[PDB]
């Protein structure tokens, strides 16, 4: 899925692949693939490193390198998120949260039925009105 | 495996060295007489560099042996021209290659 | 030559010969083309092209031996993109407009500054001295601005000629003196090689009064025959595709301040509402909408500037110059006693033609008529031109040059039959594409100039050329589905365009499915791509479709294999390997994004037990030994070699009892993912708990524990010290257990601590107790 | 679910910080469907009027018959298209601009008063004229005829030529269209009409429910108006408004045609085909209706669900209605003896109990 | 599904049984049967149920008959009886008798309706219905039962007047060109040329109407009629394809290609025949361009026996023909495109060196290039 990439960051991708060049296929092997991984930064385990290959011969073409490293690298996702949390609303510092700015949280995006808004109360588990930021995405889930 | 008549003379002084291009304007026609290529057709001096296997056998020979200036006749065998497998659809297999060339230039 | 024209039978002759020179390097024969420099030479292709005395036969057949050896590759390969634009984000295509000056009168079509990317237009030069083998590609090249100066002297006086009415016309008739002049004409106007002031001077020839920039009649008046007015309307037809391409440039040019204005503005109100939302909270409520709605979405209610419900944000001052850019817009497009139009030129031509004389071929009318439309509707060559429209920034235009190079030549193999090297060719097309960056960071460009669609007609081809005689060309079929699955998997709506073809891709789903290694690369495998993890596009599924893969998949459980027969694998009734294929895809059809597609599971387990010979024949009930005593026989098939082998690695030799293995832990994952959800079985839904019921009486609970409870091969070391480990594709796997638990807790469940410790301690204490004591060191 | 509202509120850029190009290149795609389709324009009635025109032809030195006009020859080369033989009716641009054009051109489309009514009846007339005049009568059986009972935009436009032309009840393009196919003997243009009827569609239940699953639970709505339900209505009403067209003024000679051919080889009874089709949206508009006769109300995606098959089947007994009236006793005996009451005793138990 | 013959397996031993069979053969010859009433006078009249009647086979000349073994057997004229081959149409399966009706003089009542009407074939003499065995395209024999089975009811369809006269000029012509070939392979292992009988006169009559029925219709003819004659070649071709009338005209020319010449031929047959030699293969060639000219089933089905005709190309008496037949093949079929190879292509071009400079060799290596727009680079 190319979503979670972007045009921008995507580049980088193809010119630490275009450091082997010649076709993609050529000289890219198992330890050649494990030092692009060195131009951008990250440094993956050992087993880290097999552990992909196989998912997906020692020669790895560039539709499988992008396939491959597109599923890892969604990741480190709340280190710019962190800042988004306090920046949407409620910067009068009190620190106590609304329930009237909520009402911009329903708007249904592609469905346009209500009254499920209010399910979202219920959902809410009262254990100690006051619903922190991240923490009111978080819960549900996992 | 080419000799030459020379049709007009050249300076006699200057020949082709080697890495040096050889501008060369040629015509080239078989045994019987029947034209296959010329470059005075399209109009255009054919550049090649001497020794580096860019054109035939003979040509590069003929070439090599010619002098600045002069206009001379080249014979080229099948063993040095196309060989037995010849030019597909241009030459027939085992032709002999005469060529009219002259060399204007050697840049 | 002139005295073929007393001597019929040597010019018929010779006109055949020319015609057999045409053909032999017709579509793109470069090497033919190479080689009949030869036997037509330049001075030979110009003598006979300005010679006034050649038979007309003759002067037809060197204009278009001309052509097709020089003018026809490039001639065609801008035109299969004379109907896609792309145009560059740069500074000088940023600086044209609908009209030259404040006068809104059109320019002359054609001259002009236009950015649109365009293919490249190489020659080689013919030489029988070199040596060389990459002169082969690309035409051979011609002296286009001789041929250029020839062609307008012959127009201008072919003009002349023909107004004075003479008795002896080029040729011997006006068809033959202006029909194929006429056509060396508009081919180098194809081609493009007239700039300016030969644009400008050639315009007046074929209309002096409407083109003349700010007596004397022009070829569209001149009483002309048909096959003449049928080269003038496909001139007149490229003509206004030059309007259409300058129309559909300046729009751009209008866009790229426009776009940059609304992205200011729509910061500014952005800002604007997130330092005062403490003013009124109810406001923000409402105007956050558009900074989370979709981009697309944001842009189209920003783009309600019409009309007068009047609801986007977007204010006054931006409104009022998108509102003056479509009025001019439209003024150019003509939608509001001298023509001073090429609009209006055609539109009286076409009527005055048609009314002068009854035309009797059924190609000029529709070609007379087509023309007419365009003039008369010219909103709806926007509308058409519009969405082939993609604009790119300054850095992506080389990158995307190469990609329309490759593409160009992948098309250009449409019109070929396929073979050795077109195979060749065109797996280094789709390399090349799929190296190229571009493929990958616009693939609205890609779907734009439908190379999905291309490589699917091409490997129809291939598919049709050699379907009932045995697959051809097995190397195409796997590069085409690579290429269609990536194409897949790089986007959602690509995977959604490639999903309208699964009609086609399910007809030839058996293309090779039982072909080792060819795994990924099959139509089949395309066909499950367009499909994968797509919640929309597998509820978007017919039952017809899927009644095809079950009637397939019967076919298999009740059929053997011919090739592996032939290739002397033992003849069992059925076909492990072509099911384990067929159960894949209804695996992805069924099972979405880690849930089960209800309204597809309860169609494929209906259709499943109608046809109950898809179950395998241990599984078929009369005689069947089930599925413990089933994948018990496998698991000594595998280990007897004159029944798991071809009997005279895993490319060359199946593994019959891995493969009746694959296919009884294939089918137990596709029943097992389609139980339904436990929600439903906890709300009581009557289908939902018959479903279960179903799939919980087809395998019995005891033929899954014994399953898990079969043991595994263990790898061993030898006196050297070596591991000595069995092949995984040829033994029992531990991926073929993982279809056991799946099946066991979605259809059985567990519920009660007494079978929860039974299946402990009979299946998986062995498998966690034999999995701890490979932690070795040589053994991890 | 849960991957549906998590991703889209931060994962989502504002307009402003995508880059230049992909905001112009969202603009391109855009500004087409908000302007440039809803452009309007109408050059129809002009455009025909040209069309039919002849120019300075008499003043011209022919010494010869008289040249057919530019409309002629259009309509002409369209018919011979069709006329042509093929294993399939092509696709074709031309025609199917043409088609709707010259569709177009009939129509230009409180109380008004008798003489305004008398007025645009005459000026119907003529414009229909302008056509059946031209050959455009026998060119719309062509096309339905080459057809061979698929549905498709070769179609849909052909039988909207056939209602621009029939408007009124024409009696003079009735006329033509009875006499070219009793001279021509043509047996497949009752065939392809009978096949189109058994392609056309129906309301399904089962895309409805699916459809309805895939909005409820978010996936976005990739169609405009969800014609996946009634897939052609519009054909449909289009199909069964020129039958009843061709009927129309209790015209006894194509009420008994329809029924039985005398001429030809074989007989097709479009009255029968069109009392089965009425049986099948009887059926379908039955079930559609006890999927919903639990709930308590009915959303807008099924009220115009409703609308749509009931438009259907309101076109459909309004062509019945105009198969039998007069006296045409063929006509009123051949739906007395078919499954015409087994489609009533259902419609009546739906008006019952909806109502 | 249409009560048929097997198709033409070479034995008319196995051709001579009948089934059901569904698909194309209901637009194909062998599914066509003419019924013959059992008078002579008034023959033409309505059909009545109870009616007598005979079912003849149009492309086999064979009546429909029960055997002593109760089978269901296509047999010869000489042999066909009323006791053996008589049918009837009855309304339904009662037991009741239609009895003794007398014998009208006329046209009679129309009775039995075309399609709508449902009949059930019932034998005059044993009264069995004619029914299905039900076990095994899908060749469900036809066979005869005490009461049958309820799903016996045959509907009639009418064949068209061209369909019928095709189907019977199939039949006319298998059989002199079956007699013709059984003379020349007397005359190859040496019988007498007195005592064979050589059809020659009659095959070259045949050979000439044949090619004047194939006819492509000429070019100032209107559309409408010039698309129906277009129509009725189409079918016409067709239909001689579907009864293996191609094979049959390619067996005559190699036959006759047995011979090198005229004065050859009229060694072993006479002169009256020997005459007529060139004419015939001319004839033979002719006819097999206009059997496959235009129709692109026809010229697909060639591509296994263009083989064989290039391999007479480079003679005489055979080389416009044999090069009009490649131009047809060429000029429609794709498929045979594929099989031409470098040694058929070197005797196209040195038929050009054998034979002078001949246009129409080049429009044939034109054709080899170029098929319907797609280059054939090999």
């Amino acid at each position: 899925m190319a979503d979670q990439l972007t045009e921008e960051q995507i580049a980088e991708f193809k010119e630490a692949f275009s450091l082997f060049d010649k076709d993609g296929d050529g000289t890219i092997t198992t330890k050649e693939l494990g030092t692009v991984m060195r131009s951008l930064g990250q440094n993956p385990t050992e087993a880290e490193l097999q552990d992909m290959i196989n998912e997906v011969n020692g020669t790895i073409d560039f539709p499988e390198f992008l396939t491959m490293m597109a599923r890892k690298m969604k990741d480190t996702d709340s280190e710019e998120e962190i800042r988004e949390a306090f920046r949407v609303f409620d910067k009068d510092g009190n620190g106590y949260i609304s329930a009237a700015e909520l009402r911009h949280v329903m708007t249904n995006l592609g469905e346009k039925l209500t009254d499920e808004e209010v399910d979202e109360m219920i959902r809410e588990a009262d254990i100690d009105g006051q619903v922190n930021y991240e923490e009111f995405v978080q819960m549900m889930t996992a | 495996g080419v000799e030459i008549e020379t049709i007009s003379p050249g300076d006699g002084r200057t020949f082709p060295k080697k890495g040096q291009t050889c501008v060369v304007h040629y015509t080239g026609m078989l045994q019987n007489g029947k034209k296959f290529d010329s470059s005075r057709d399209r109009n255009k001096p054919f550049k090649f560099r001497i020794g580096k296997q860019e054109v035939i056998k003979g040509f590069e020979e003929g070439a090599a042996q010619m002098s600045l200036g002069q206009r001379a006749k080249l014979t080229c065998t099948p063993d040095v021209a196309y060989g037995a497998t010849g030019h597909p659809g241009v030459i027939p297999p085992n032709a002999t290659l005469i060529f009219d060339v002259e060399l204007l230039n050697l840049e | 030559i002139l005295e073929l024209t007393e001597q019929e039978e040597l010019l018929k002759f010779h006109y055949h010969t020319l015609r057999l020179y045409s053909a032999v390097c017709a579509l793109g024969n470069h090497r033919v083309a190479h080689a009949l420099c030869s036997h037509v030479d330049e001075p030979q292709l110009l003598y006979a092209i300005e010679n006034k005395y050649m038979p007309g036969l003759l002067r037809a057949g060197y204009y278009d031996l001309l052509i097709d050896i020089h003018l026809s590759s490039y001639a065609t390969a801008r035109l299969m993109m004379n109907n896609e634009y792309i145009v560059p984000m740069t500074e000088e295509t940023k600086s044209i407009t609908l009209f030259p000056d404040e006068n809104k009168k059109h320019g002359l079509p054609g001259i002009g500054l236009s950015t649109s990317l365009r293919p490249r237009m190489q020659f080689s030069s013919p030489s029988f001295v070199s040596i060389s083998n990459e002169c082969y590609q690309y035409s051979p090249e011609f002296p286009l601005d001789i041929l250029k100066s020839k062609t307008i002297q012959m127009l201008t006086e072919a003009v002349k000629e023909g107004s004075l009415h003479a008795r002896d016309p080029v040729g011997g008739t006006t068809e033959f003196l202006f029909v194929p002049l006429i056509k060396l004409f508009y081919t180098l106007l194809i081609m493009g090689i007239f700039h300016n002031e030969d644009l400008k001077h050639i315009l007046q020839l074929i209309e002096p009064s409407v083109f003349k920039e700010a007596p004397k009649e022009g070829l569209l008046q001149m009483k002309l025959p048909e096959p003449v007015k049928l080269q003038m309307c496909l001139l007149l037809q490229y003509l206004c595709d030059c309007q259409v391409r300058h129309r559909i440039e300046a729009i751009v040019a209008f866009s790229d301040d426009f776009v940059a204005k609304l992205q200011d503005n729509q910061r500014f109100r952005y800002n604007e509402v997130m330092q005062a939302l403490n003013m009124s909270a109810a406001l923000t409520a409402r105007k956050t909408k558009e900074f989370r709605s979709p981009p697309q979405e944001q842009i189209n209610m920003l783009l309600n500037f019409k009309d007068d419900k009047s609801e986007c944000p977007c204010p006054e001052e931006i409104r009022d110059q998108l509102l003056d850019f479509h009025e001019d817009l439209m003024t150019h497009c003509g939608i509001e006693k001298k023509s001073s139009t090429l609009q209006q030129l055609i539109s009286e031509t076409m009527v005055r033609w048609a009314q002068e004389s009854v035309i009797e071929d059924p190609e000029l009318v529709r070609a007379m008529f087509v023309l007419l439309h365009r003039q008369y509707d010219g909103i709806g060559g926007l509308v058409r031109a519009l969405p082939k429209t993609y604009t790119i920034n300054g850095v992506s235009v080389e990158d995307t040059i190469n990609l329309l190079a490759s593409l160009g030549q992948i098309r250009s193999l449409l019109s070929v039959r396929m073979g050795k090297e077109e195979e060749k060719l065109m797996i280094r097309g789709l390399g090349d594409i799929m190296n190229n960056k571009v493929f990958y960071q616009h693939p609205n460009l890609m779907r734009a100039l439908g190379m999905h669609e291309t490589v699917m007609e091409v490997m129809v081809n291939v598919l049709g050329g050699g379907e009932s005689k045995e697959i051809t060309f097995p190397k195409m079929v796997a590069n085409c589905c690579r290429f269609l699955c990536y194409f897949c998997r790089i986007s959602r709506q690509n995977q959604k365009a490639m999903f309208d073809h699964l009609s086609y891709l399910l007809e030839n789903s058996s293309v090779g499915l039982a072909s080792p290694a060819m795994r990924g690369s099959t139509p089949l495998d395309v066909a499950a791509a367009s499909v994968m993890d797509n919640n929309e596009l597998a509820l978007a599924l017919r039952e017809p479709d899927l009644e095809k893969v079950v009637r397939y998949l019967a076919g298999c459980g009740l059929q053997s294999c011919q090739m592996l027969v032939s290739k002397g694998y033992p003849d069992i009734g059925w076909n492990p390997v072509e099911g384990e294929r067929y159960l894949d895809f209804l695996r992805f059809a069924v099972f979405c994004n880690g849930e089960s597609v209800e309204e597809n599971a309860n169609v494929v387990v209906r259709l499943l037990i109608r046809r109950p010979e898809c179950f395998g024949p241990a599984l078929r009930g009369e005689g069947g030994n089930g599925l413990l005593a089933a994948m018990e026989e496998a698991i000594k098939i595998a280990e007897d070699p004159s029944r798991d082998g071809p009997s005279p690695e895993e490319d060359d030799t199946i593994h019959m009892g891995n493969a009746i293995m694959t296919f009884y832990s294939a089918l137990i994952d596709l029943l097992g993912r389609c139980a339904p959800e436990m929600h439903l079985i906890h709300a009581g839904k009557g289908e939902a708990i018959r479903i279960r019921s179903i799939l919980r009486s087809l395998i019995p609970l005891g033929d899954l524990v014994g399953v898990i409870s079969i043991a595994f091969q263990m790898p061993t070391i030898a006196k050297d010290g070596n591991v000595v480990e069995p092949d995984m594709s040829a033994g029992f796997c531990p991926d073929h257990k993982a279809a056991m638990v799946l099946f066991l807790d979605r259809v059985y469940g567990i519920e009660v601590q007494d079978f929860l410790l039974h299946l402990l301690e009979v299946g998986f204490l062995p498998d966690l107790r034999a999995a701890a004591s490979l932690d070795t060191a040589a053994l991890s | 679910q849960r991957k549906r509202a998590v991703v889209a509120c931060f994962r989502m850029a504002p307009l402003y910080n995508l880059p230049r190009h992909r905001a112009v290149n969202l603009f391109l795609q855009g500004y087409e469907k908000s302007w440039i389709e809803t452009e309007e324009h109408y050059f129809e009635d002009k455009l025909i009027e040209d069309l039919a025109k002849p120019g300075a032809e008499p003043p011209e030195e022919d010494e010869g018959t008289k040249r057919v006009d530019p409309l002629h020859q259009l309509i002409l080369l369209f018919s011979r298209t069709a006329l042509t033989e093929k294993c399939k009716l092509e696709e074709d641009f031309l025609y199917m601009a043409y088609a709707d054009i010259m569709a177009k051109s009939c129509h230009d489309e409180e109380v008004k008063s008798f003489e305004e009514k008398e007025m645009e009846k005459q000026k119907l007339l003529y414009q229909q004229a302008r056509l059946h005049d031209r050959g455009a009568a026998e060119m719309v059986l062509q096309t339905i005829s080459a057809s061979k009972g698929e549905t498709g935009p070769m179609v849909a436009a052909t039988l909207k030529l056939g209602i621009a032309i029939l408007n009124g009840g024409n009696s003079t393009v009735q006329q033509k269209m009875l006499d070219y196919l009793k001279e021509k003997k043509d047996v497949g243009f009752f065939q392809s009409l009978a096949g189109l009827m058994q392609s056309c569609s129906v309301l399904d239940l089962n895309a409805f429910e699916r459809q309805n699953k895939a909005e409820g639970l978010g996936m976005v709505t990739e169609e405009g108006s969800g014609e996946k339900v009634l897939q052609d209505d519009e054909f449909t009403c289009d199909l069964f408004r020129f039958l009843q067209l061709l009927c129309e003024g209790h015209n006894s000679d194509f009420q008994n045609y329809l029924r039985t051919q005398t001429g030809n080889n074989t007989t097709v009874n479009i009255i029968i085909s069109t009392v089965d089709y009425l049986l099948r949206v009887q059926e379908s508009i039955s079930d559609f209706y006890w999927y919903y006769s639990g709930k308590d109300v009915i959303d807008e995606q099924g009220q115009r669900n409703f609308s749509k098959a009931i438009q259907v089947a309101k076109q459909v007994f309004n062509t019945l209605t105009e198969y039998i009236q007069g006296p045409c006793t063929g006509n009123q005996q051949s739906l007395a003896h078919s499954r015409l009451w087994d489609a009533v005793v259902g419609f009546l138990h739906v008006f019952a109990h909806m109502q | 599904e249409c009560l048929t013959v097997p198709s033409g397996e070479h034995g008319e031993e196995q051709r001579r049984t009948v089934h059901y069979e569904g698909g194309a053969v209901s637009v194909h010859a062998r599914s066509l049967w003419r019924l013959e009433t059992l008078r002579v006078a008034w023959s033409g009249s309505h059909i009545r149920w109870g009616q007598p009647f005979r079912l003849r086979h149009v492309t086999t000349g064979k009546y429909l008959s029960l055997m002593e073994d109760k089978n269901l057997l296509l047999m010869d004229k000489e042999k066909a009886d009323v006791k053996s081959t008589a049918f009837t149409f009855r309304s339904s399966k009662e037991k009741l008798d239609v009895g003794v009706r007398k014998e009208v003089d006329g046209m009679g009542t129309s009775e039995i309706k075309y399609g709508d009407s449902v009949c059930y074939i019932q034998h005059v003499d044993t009264g069995l219905w004619l029914t299905y065995q039900s076990v095994d395209s899908i060749q469900r024999k036809a066979i005869m039962h005490h009461e049958g089975h309820m799903d016996d009811g045959i509907s009639l369809s009418r064949s068209q007047h061209e369909e019928s006269r095709t189907a019977r000029v199939i039949r006319s012509t298998v059989f002199l060109f079956n007699r013709f070939i059984r003379g020349l392979d007397a005359l190859s292992k040496k019988a007498k040329a007195s005592t064979v009988d050589l059809p020659i006169e009659s095959v070259s009559l045949s050979l000439q109407d044949l090619i004047g029925y194939f006819h492509p219709p000429d070019e100032h003819l209107e559309h409408e009629d010039k698309q129906n004659r277009l129509r009725a070649l189409k079918n016409r071709q067709n239909l001689f394809q579907e009864e293996g009338m191609i094979n049959l005209v390619l067996e005559c020319i190699d036959r006759l290609h047995v011979y090198s010449s005229a004065a050859h031929f009229a060694d072993v047959a006479g002169r009256e025949a020997g005459e007529s030699w060139k004419s015939i293969l001319n004839s033979l060639y002719e006819l097999l361009a206009a059997l496959i000219r235009g129709n692109r089933k026809n010229c697909a089905q060639f591509s296994g026996s263009l083989d064989w005709l290039i391999s007479r190309l480079e003679r005489l008496e055979a080389s416009s023909g044999i090069l009009e037949v490649l131009h047809c093949v060429l000029v429609e079929s794709p498929e045979a495109l594929n099989i031409i190879k470098e040694g058929h292509i070197k005797s196209i071009i040195s038929l050009l060196d054998k034979h002078g400079r001949n246009h129409k060799v080049l429009d044939v290596l034109c054709s080899l290039c170029v098929c319907h727009g797609v280059a054939v680079r090999s």
